[PDB]
């Protein structure tokens, strides 16, 4: 909004502003090492205990 | 007189409807005095207070 001016200095137009706001697109990325030799006894099954 | 005087300048603002108005009131000696600022309004119009 803006305030209709009384005086006649100049119209008091109306005002609209077009903006544009870009967005941050952030990348987070950690790492997890997992050794293979738990992963050959997650694909075996195991029958003893 | 003055109590017949009373609805000849009271020309209507005696039976308006009564609403509640948020306001800051303080008290100075007896009166109490209510305070404002309407700051906010001129700064969304970026006007000069």
């Amino acid at each position: 909004p803006t305030i209709a001016h009384g005086d006649g200095r100049r119209p008091s137009k109306q005002r609209t502003f077009i903006v544009v706001k870009n967005c941050h697109k952030h990348h987070i990325s950690t790492e997890m090492e997992l050794s293979m030799l738990d992963l050959e006894i997650l694909h075996s099954i195991p029958e003893t205990p | 007189s003055t109590k017949s005087d009373l609805p000849a300048v009271a020309a209507g603002v005696e039976d308006q409807p009564r609403v509640p108005i948020s306001a800051a009131v303080i008290k100075l000696g007896n009166h109490a005095v209510a305070v404002e600022s309407l700051q906010k309004m001129y700064n969304d119009t970026q006007s000069p207070y």
